C-alpha cells in the first residue's frame, strides 16, 4: 500500500530547522516528493509530500514530536481541505506556435509574465489535477524550463 | 547583510536535501524560505531558496556547494534580471458584517476567495513580497488565523 | 549563591558559565585540557567548589561522567577541547541517548569568524551530533549563556532524560559581559507537551483489571519508585519480573523477584510471561531481547511503539503508583486479591528449573556467588559486554537500585573501568567492584593510572580467558565453531599480557588466581585490602 | 581475475563484496569482529589473497589503515561492526578528510526492517558521518554492490582524494545473488567537473622568487624544475620529503614553527609559486596551481591561478623551459642574501638530553632514510625540523586535525606497507599512553617497530601555552604521581615480552639509539627528558 | 453503503421508465436523484441516476438490468474518471438591506441572479454537490423558499 | 556615477513659471529627459527626470528653493512610490498585420482609439518597464507616430 501521503508541520524558528526536519526522512531512506515553507513572522508552516506506508508514517510523525521546537504536527491527507500549487514555465514559441499556445493559455486562465521572440514565461496556478492536465498538454510543445512549488494545503472549516 | 536567491539542480537521491541544508546550517545562515519540486526532466529536482548574506559570502557558498557529489548546477539570480512569483493562502475570522469589508480589500488586491464559513473565510493570492506583506499588514485588525506562504519562485529572463 | 564578582562588574563569559554551573549545583566535572578549553580550565581553577578530574583518554572522561550520573542520579558533566577531543565523545553520547541518562557536554569551538573555513582542528561537531542527542545548541551570544545553560539542565532532567550538548566559540568565552540571572525559558513546544498528572479513572480501571495469572514487568522507568513498588507488591503479592536495566529497583532476594527475563532471563520468569494473563508493562520499551497489556510511560512515543497495548497511560509511573496505592488501600478488603495458585505453580517451575552451572577449573558463576556473599549483595557493580556481563547480572542479588551499572542498549566495550571511576567519585565510601572479560577490559586499560592519581579504592575482577568470549560462543553454537580470529593471546604460548605487570606499573597491589579452592580467600583478600586492588581470575575458554 | 565461483553461480552478497575488493587490488584490511561483521569476517577467511590484521581497539584500526594508505599511496581499508564500532571510527574519518588521504570504510548494519526503531546497537552512522566524508552510501540492493564499490574506489582516488563510507545491512550481506561485473558509474555531476589538462598558454606566462610547496606535490619533476631554475624551495609540515631536506635550496619548514630564514624569504620574496598548498593559517598567520577549484582564491586572492594536476603543469613547464632555457637566462644569485640569513640565524638548541640531539643522532644513524611517525606534541615540531627526509612519505603525521594517539598505529600501517623499511615511532608522553594498549598487536605480528618515547611526565605542548601565555599556571599538565617515571613504561614493554631500555644521559643516548637500531625486531626506548 | 452513479440508454417507448424504476424499487433502493432526456440520436433517451449501494450490489443490479428488453446498455461510472456537473435554482425571501449581503455570497460562488422582486430573489448556480450543499447550508439564515436541483449528469473522460 | 534622477516640485501659479524652472537646468547644460505638469486649481505639481551626479543635484535642488514662488521640492527617486506613464502610438496595420498586432494588444491590456485601413491608434499605460518591453515589441512593426507623457510619481503612504 505505497501511497503519496502529506504531512503539515508548524514550528518556532531556529537555524538548521529544515535540516532537523529533513533528517527524520533521510534516516529512513524515505523520499520527499516536494516541500514548501516561508518564515511568516516568528513561526513557520511546512507542507511536505512523501511516498510510503501508513504504518511507518506513525513512526516518523511521532518522532517529529520529540523535537523541542516543533509546535504542532498533522497528517492532513484524509481531511476536507483547500489545496493549490503554483507552477511557472518557460517555453519556446515560434510565431505559429504562438498562435495555438495562445488558445491554451486562453483556456487555463493562465497569464504571461514576459516575452522574447524565442520563448515565453507563463504563470499557472490551481489544483494538482489541472497541473497534470497542463503538463500532458505542454508535452506537445518545446518546453525550455519549468519550476513548481509543491502543493500547499489548509483544512476547510466545517461548522 | 542583504537577501539573495539561489537556484539549485540536484540529482534527486533520497535524503539529498539533508546534505544541502547542512552546508547552510554549518555556516549558520537562516534560510527565510525554501521550495523544492520536480524539474523539467524525470530524475532531477530544483531547489530554490532565499538567504540573508553578502555577495561575497554567496560566492564562497556556491563554490562550497560544488564540492557536493549530487549537485548538477547552482546559480545566484540576485544581480540578474529575473521574473518572480509567490503564492499565499490566508484564513480570517470574520462575521457577516465585516465580510463586506474584507471582500472589498480582496477585490482591490485581485484576491480570489476559496473557502467560506459563517465563522471564517480564506483567500488565495499570488504576486510578490511587497503585496504579500502589505495585505498581511492591512488585515491585522481582523483575527488572521494562519498563512501558508510558498516562498518565492524565480527564473531569469534572457531579454 | 555567593558571587565572586560584583552584580554589575563585567566579566569574561567563561566565568559567567562557571557561575551558571555552580548555580545549578555542579560539584565535579571531567575535563581534558587543549587549545580550545584553556579559558574554561583556568576558570575552573579560579572556582573553589567544583572539583576537576583529569582522565587519560577523553572517551574515559565521558564514561566517568556517565558512571557518576548513573550512580547519583545527578546530571553528569564533561568538557573537552574542539576537534579530536569532541569527536572522541561520540561513543559516549550514543550511549546516553540509548539509556536515557541525563548528561550535559560542553565543548570549545574555533572563533566565529573561522567557522566553515576548515581551520586548524575545526569540526562540524554540532552537525555530527545533531541526530544522536536530545537537543544541541550553538552559542552565538554570551548573553544567552545563562538561559542556554538553564534550558539545558532543564531539558536534560525534564521528561525522558537524555544527553544535551552546548558548543561555545573561544572568542565568546573570552568576551567580557555583564550577566543577567533572570530570564525565561523558550521551550513553548516542548513545555506544551510535558505529561500531565495521571488520571485516577484509569488507576481505578487498572485496579479493576487486577486477573488470575498476573505478572509485573518493570524496567529502567522504575528507578525512582522502588518504595512505591514494594508497597504495591504488598497490596497485591504479584510476582515481579525485571529487565537487565530494572535490576535493583526490586530486591533480588524477595520471594517474588523472578530476576532477569528474556533471551538470557530466568527460565521461570520466561514461563511466567509465557503463561501470564495480565502484563503490567510499567517503565519498559518492549526491547527485542525481551520480546523476541497495560503500559504506563512518560514517553508518549513508546506507547504502542513495539506492541499495541490494551490500555495505556501517559505520565510518570511514580504518581501512577502513589494514586493506585491509595485507591487500593481504601478498597483492599473489598478487592480481596489472591493469586496463590499462580504463585505456587510458578514456584513449582522455580523448583523444576533452578539456576545452575569441572574440578579446580573455576566456574565463574561460583566466583560471582562468592562475590555476592562476601559483599552482602550491597556493593556497586560495573561491567563490560561479553559473557561476564550476563553472569554478573544473573548471579548477584542487588538489594537497591543504581547498584547495577552497565551499558544496556548500546553495549559499548571499555565501559567498565571509567564507569567504576564515576561511581567511586559519586559514592566516596561505597565498595565499587568492576567485573570484566579481557577483550572488554583492554580497550580502556590506559585509565589505571588515574586511579593512582586519586588513590580510589576500586576493586577490579578480570575474568580472563584469552578470547572474545561472547563472539567465540556464537561461532561454537551456530557458525560451526569456525574462527574470525577470536583469540587474543600469543599462539606460541601463558596469560598475555601479564596484567600483573600492568598493575605493577601503577604501583597497585594485585594477585592472579587459577583454582576453585583458593578463589574464595583470594576474593576476600581483595575485599579486605585498603585502597585499590586487582584480581586476575584465570578461566578455561 | 580468477573467481572462486561459477560465473553464473548465485552466491552470498558478502562474497560478492570480497570479490569486488580483490578485483580492485586489495591486499590487507584492518577489521574487528562483532555481531554485524561475522559474515564479512567469514568471507575474509574464505578468501586467500587478502590478509586480515586485528588491532586491540577500533580507533587503532582506522589509524593503521591510515598509516598504510599514507605510506603506500594505495587506498586504505578498514571494516567494523555497527554501533559502537562504527562510532569509534569518527575520529579517523575526521582526520582523513582534513589531510586528503584516500580511505574506504565499510560497516555492517542492522537488518533493513529494523532501521529507525532504535534496535539493539542501531546507530544513524550515515547521518553522523554525512558532514565529514567526501561521499557515503547506504546499500539498499546487493545488485548495486559492484557498482557502488567501484564508484567508491574511484571517488576515493579521483580528484582530491578523500575518505568514503559504505554501510551494508546484515541481511543484504547474507542474501544470495548473481553478480554483474560490467556496469557504468553514475557520477554525472562529479565527472563533468573533473579538471581538464593544464593549458600551455598559462605555463608560458608563468615562464626574488620562492617556491612554496605542500601536500599537493607528493606525486622528480620538481627537482628537474629546480635545476632549470635554481629557485629556493620552502616546504610545509606536509610538504616534507617531497623535496630533499639536504639540498642547498631546501629551506625546511616555514611558518609559525618554521625556520627563520624561510620566513624571511617569504617576507622579502617577490614571486610566490603556491603549488599544492591551501594557505593554512599556521603558514599565513602569487601563482596558485591546484586540482581543487575550491581552494583557488579561498584564503587569499592569487594574481594568477590554474586548475589542474600540478604533475602535468610541471611536465609542461619543464618542456617549455627546456626549449628556451638559454633564451631565458634565469638568475637569482637573492640566493646569496638568503644564505646570509641562514648564516645569521642557523638552527640550534649538562647530561639532561636535548630532544633535538636525539633526532640528529637518529637521522645520521639512519642516512635520513627511515620512516617516521609522530604523536602531536612538542615532539612533532622537533621531529619535523631536525630530521633530513630524502623521499616523500618518509613523514607520517596528523596535519590539520592534530589528533593525539596517532603515533603507534600509524607506525603499524607503515610497517605493513613497507615490510623491510626501518620504521621508527617518535612519540609524546601524553600521546603514547593514549594508545599504549596496541603494543600487544606488535607482539602478535612480531613487527620490528622501533619506539622512541620523549618522556617528560607532562602533556607537553599545552604546558608551552601555559609557560608562554598563561603565566606558567598548571592546569594539571603534570601526569606523574605528585608523591614521587610513572607509569614505568619498562613494565609495559615487559608485559608484551618486548625488550626495552630507559636512558637519561647525553653521553649514553648515542649508544642507546644504536642499540635499538642494532636489536632485531621490536624495541622500546624511554628517553627521560627535562620538562 | 456508498453512493454510485448509473448511466443507461433506452428504447424511448412510451412508459419504459416505469419498468426501470420497478427494478430499483423491487430491491428497495431509495434513488437520491434522477434525470432523463434525449440522447445523441433520434429514438434513444439517456437516464442518469444516483443510488446508495455496495459495489457488489450494483454489479448484480447491472446484470439484472440486462434482462430488460428495452435497455441498450448500462454503465457504472463510479470507479472511472468522469466529469460531473449539476444545476440548481434557489429562491429566497429577502429585504432591501439583506439583498446586499446575499449578492455578496452570490458573487463569491459565481452565482448569477435570474429573478428579482422587492419581496424575494432567485439565483442560478452550476457546479458540484459540495458547493451546492455549502451554499444551501450558508443561506439558512434567510427564508429559503425552494430549490429545484437537477440531480447530477456525468460522462467519462477517456484521458 | 551618471544616474537618471527624478525631482518633484510643487508651485503657486504665475505666467512664465516653467521658464524659471527650465532655466536652472539650462544654466548647467543639464538635460530634462521628460517633464509633465497640469494646473490643478491655483497650484501645480511638476515631475521631471534628469541625468547626472547626485553631487550637482544638491546644488540645483537647493537653487530651486531660492525661487519666491516654489512651495515644496523633493528628490523622490529613492522612496517607495507609485509610478506611471501614458503612451499613445499610431502604427500601420495591414489586414494580416492586423491579425498579430491584435494578439499583442490583447496581451498588454491595450485599447484601440480609432481605426483607418492604413493605421491604428493605440493607448498604452503602465510602469516604465512595460513601456520599454512594448517598444522592443513594436520595433518589429511599421510605426507611424508615437508620443509619451514621461513618468508621473507619488510616494506610497507607509503607516
Ligand atoms: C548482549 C545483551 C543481551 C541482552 N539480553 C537481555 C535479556 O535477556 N533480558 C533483558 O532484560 N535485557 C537484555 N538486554 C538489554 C535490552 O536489550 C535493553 O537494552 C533494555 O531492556 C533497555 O532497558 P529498558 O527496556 O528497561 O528501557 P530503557 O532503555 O532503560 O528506557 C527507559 C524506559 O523508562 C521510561 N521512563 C523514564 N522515566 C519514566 C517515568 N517517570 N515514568 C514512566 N516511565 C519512565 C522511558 O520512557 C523508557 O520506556 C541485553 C543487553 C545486552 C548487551
Ligand atoms: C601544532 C601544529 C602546528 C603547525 N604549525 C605549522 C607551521 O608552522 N608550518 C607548517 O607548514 N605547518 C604547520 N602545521 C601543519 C598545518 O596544520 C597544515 O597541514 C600546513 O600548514 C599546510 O598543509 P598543506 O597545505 O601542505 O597540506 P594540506 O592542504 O592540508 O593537504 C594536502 C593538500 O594537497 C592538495 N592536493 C591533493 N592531491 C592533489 C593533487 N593531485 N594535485 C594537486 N593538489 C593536490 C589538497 O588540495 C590539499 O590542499 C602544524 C601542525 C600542528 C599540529
Ligand atoms: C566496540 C564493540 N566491538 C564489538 C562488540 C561486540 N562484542 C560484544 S561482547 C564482545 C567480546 C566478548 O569478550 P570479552 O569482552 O573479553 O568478555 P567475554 O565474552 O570473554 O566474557 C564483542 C567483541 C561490541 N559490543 N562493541
Ligand atoms: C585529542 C586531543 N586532546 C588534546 C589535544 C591538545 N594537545 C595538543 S599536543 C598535547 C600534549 C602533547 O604532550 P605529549 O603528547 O606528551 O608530547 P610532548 O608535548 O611532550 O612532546 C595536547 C594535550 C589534542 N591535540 N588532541
Ligand atoms: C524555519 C526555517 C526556514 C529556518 N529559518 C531554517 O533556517 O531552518
Ligand atoms: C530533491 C530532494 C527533496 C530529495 N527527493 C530528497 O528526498 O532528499
Ligand atoms: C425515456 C422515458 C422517459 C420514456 N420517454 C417514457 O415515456 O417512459
Ligand atoms: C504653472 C505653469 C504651467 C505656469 N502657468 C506657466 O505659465 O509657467
Ligand atoms: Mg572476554
Ligand atoms: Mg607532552
Amino acid at each position: 500500500k505505497v501511497r503519496k501521503h502529506t504531512i503539515s508541520v508548524f514550528v518556532g524558528d531556529e537555524s538548521g530547522m529544515i535540516n532537523r526536519i529533513a533528517g527524520v526522512f533521510a534516516r529512513r531512506g524515505y523520499n520527499i516528493e516536494s516541500l514548501a515553507v516561508g518564515l511568516n513572522r516568528d513561526k513557520a508552516l511546512f507542507t511536505i509530500v512523501v511516498c510510503g506506508t501508513e504504518r511507518v508514517l506513525q513512526q516518523v510523525i511521532e518522532q517529529l514530536q520529540k523535537l523541542v521546537n516543533v509546535l504542532k504536527v498533522e497528517d492532513i491527507s484524509s481531511e476536507p481541505q483547500v489545496e493549490r500549487e503554483l507552477m511557472l514555465v518557460k517555453v519556446n514559441a515560434h510565431p505559429e506556435s504562438r498562435a495555438e499556445i495562445m488558445w491554451l493559455v486562453d483556456t487555463f486562465r493562465a497569464r504571461v509574465v514576459d516575452i522574447a521572440e524565442h520563448a515565453l514565461t507563463i504563470e499557472v496556478t490551481g489544483d494538482p489535477g489541472k497541473m497534470i492536465a497542463v503538463e500532458r498538454n505542454l508535452k506537445k510543445f518545446q518546453i525550455r524550463e519549468i519550476v513548481r512549488t509543491g502543493k500547499i494545503a489548509l483544512r476547510r472549516e466545517k461548522m | 547583510l542583504r537577501s539573495h536567491t539561489l537556484s539549485l539542480l540536484v540529482n534527486d537521491i533520497p535524503g539529498v536535501l539533508n546534505i544541502v541544508t547542512g552546508v547552510f546550517a554549518r555556516r549558520g545562515y537562516n534560510i527565510q524560505s525554501l521550495a523544492v519540486g520536480h524539474a523539467e526532466t524525470k530524475g532531477i529536482s530544483r531547489i530554490t531558496t532565499v538567504i540573508p548574506a553578502t555577495d561575497e559570502s554567496v560566492s564562497k557558498l556556491v563554490q562550497q556547494l560544488y564540492k557536493l557529489v549530487d549537485v548538477h548546477e547552482v546559480h545566484d539570480l540576485t544581480h540578474l534580471p529575473f521574473s518572480e512569483r509567490e503564492l499565499m493562502l490566508i484564513k480570517i475570522a470574520v462575521n457577516a458584517a465585516a465580510r463586506r469589508d474584507v471582500l472589498d480589500i480582496a477585490s482591490i488586491f485581485r484576491a480570489k476567495a476559496v473557502d467560506v464559513s459563517d465563522h471564517t473565510i480564506t483567500l488565495q493570492l499570488t504576486g510578490d513580497l511587497d503585496k504579500m506583506v502589505a495585505l498581511q499588514r492591512l488585515l491585522e485588525p481582523y483575527g488572521i488565523c494562519e498563512v501558508a506562504r510558498t516562498g518565492r519562485v524565480a527564473l531569469a529572463r534572457e531579454s | 549563591f555567593i558571587s565572586r564578582f560584583a552584580p554589575d562588574q563585567p566579566r569574561k563569559g567563561a566565568d559567567i558559565l562557571v557561575e551558571a554551573l555552580e548555580r545549578q549545583g555542579v560539584e565535579t566535572v571531567f575535563a581534558y585540557p587543549g587549545g580550545a578549553s584553556m579559558e574554561i580550565h583556568q576558570a575552573l581553577t579560579r572556582s573553589s567548589s567544583i572539583r576537576n578530574v583529569l582522565p587519560r583518554h577523553e572517551q574515559g572522561g565521558v564514561f566517568a561522567a556517565e558512571g557518576y550520573a548513573r550512580s547519583s542520579g545527578k546530571p553528569g558533566i564533561c568538557i573537552a577541547t574542539s576537534g579530536p577531543g569532541a569527536t572522541n565523545l561520540v561513543s559516549g553520547l550514543a550511549d546516553a541517548l540509548l539509556d536515557s541518562v541525563p548528561l550535559v557536554a560542553i565543548t570549545g569551538q574555533v572563533p566565529r569568524r573561522m567557522i566553515g573555513t576548515d581551520a586548524f582542528q575545526e569540526t562540524p561537531i554540532v552537525e555530527v551530533t545533531r541526530s544522536i542527542t536530545k537537543h544541541n545548541y550553538l552559542v552565538m551570544d554570551v548573553e544567552d549563556i545563562p538561559r542556554i545553560i538553564e534550558e539545558a539542565f532543564f531539558l536534560a532532567t525534564s521528561g525522558r532524560p537524555g544527553p544535551v550538548l552546548v558548543d561555545v566559540p573561544k572568542d565568546i568565552q573570552q568576551q567580557l559581559a555583564i550577566p543577567n540571572w533572570e530570564q525565561a525559558m523558550r521551550l513553548p513546544g516542548y513545555m506544551s507537551r510535558m505529561p500531565k498528572p495521571p488520571e485516577d479513572s484509569h488507576l481505578e480501571q487498572i485496579v479493576r483489571l487486577i486477573s488470575k495469572k498476573p505478572v509485573l514487568y518493570v524496567g529502567g522507568g522504575c528507578l525512582n519508585s522502588s518504595d512505591e513498588l514494594g508497597r504495591f507488591v504488598e497490596l497485591t503479592g504479584i510476582p515481579v519480573a525485571s529487565t537487565l536495566m530494572g535490576l535493583g529497583s526490586y530486591p533480588c532476594d524477595d520471594e517474588l523477584s523472578l530476576h532477569m527475563l528474556g533471551m538470557h532471563g530466568t527460565v521461570y520468569a520466561n514461563y511466567a510471561v509465557e503463561h501470564s494473563d495480565l502484563l503490567l508493562a510499567f517503565g519498559v520499551r518492549f526491547d527485542d531481547r525481551v520480546t523476541g497489556i497495560v503500559h504506563i510511560d512518560i514517553d508518549s512515543a513508546e506507547i504502542g511503539k513495539n506492541k499495541t497495548p490494551h490500555v495505556s497511560v501517559c505520565g510518570d509511573v511514580k504518581l501512577a503508583l502513589q494514586g493506585m496505592n491509595k485507591v487500593l488501600e481504601n478498597r483492599a478488603e473489598e478487592l480481596k486479591l489472591d493469586f496463590g495458585v499462580w504463585r505456587n505453580e510458578l514456584n513449582v517451575q522455580k523448583q523444576k528449573f533452578p539456576l545452575s552451572f569441572f574440578g579446580e577449573a573455576i566456574p565463574p558463576q561460583y566466583a560471582i556467588k562468592v562475590l555476592d556473599e562476601l559483599t552482602d549483595g550491597k556493593a556497586i557493580i560495573s561491567t563490560g559486554v561479553g559473557q561476564h556481563q550476563m553472569w554478573a547480572a544473573q548471579f548477584y542479588n542487588y538489594k537497591k537500585p543504581r547498584q547495577w551499572l552497565s551499558s544496556g542498549g548500546l553495549g559499548a566495550m571499555g565501559f567498565g573501568l571509567p564507569a567504576a571511576i564515576g561511581a567511586s567519585v559519586a559514592n566516596p565510601d561505597a565498595i565499587v567492584v568492576d567485573i570484566d572479560g579481557d577483550g572488554s577490559f583492554i580497550m580502556n586499560v590506559q585509565e589505571l593510572a588515574t586511579i593512582r592519581v586519586e588513590n580510589l579504592p576500586v576493586k577490579v575482577l578480570l575474568l580472563n580467558n584469552q578470547h572474545l568470549g561472547m563472539v567465540m560462543q556464537w561461532e561454537d553454537r551456530f557458525y560451526k565453531a569456525n574462527r574470525a580470529h577470536t583469540f587474543l593471546g600469543d599462539p606460541a604460548q601463558e596469560i598475555f599480557p601479564n596484567m600483573l605487570l600492568f598493575a605493577a606499573a601503577c604501583g597497585i597491589p594485585a594477585a592472579r588466581v587459577t583454582k576453585k579452592a583458593d578463589l574464595r580467600e583470594a576474593i576476600q583478600t581483595m575485599l579486605d585490602t585498603p585502597g585499590p586492588y586487582l584480581l586476575d581470575v584465570i578461566c578455561p575458554h
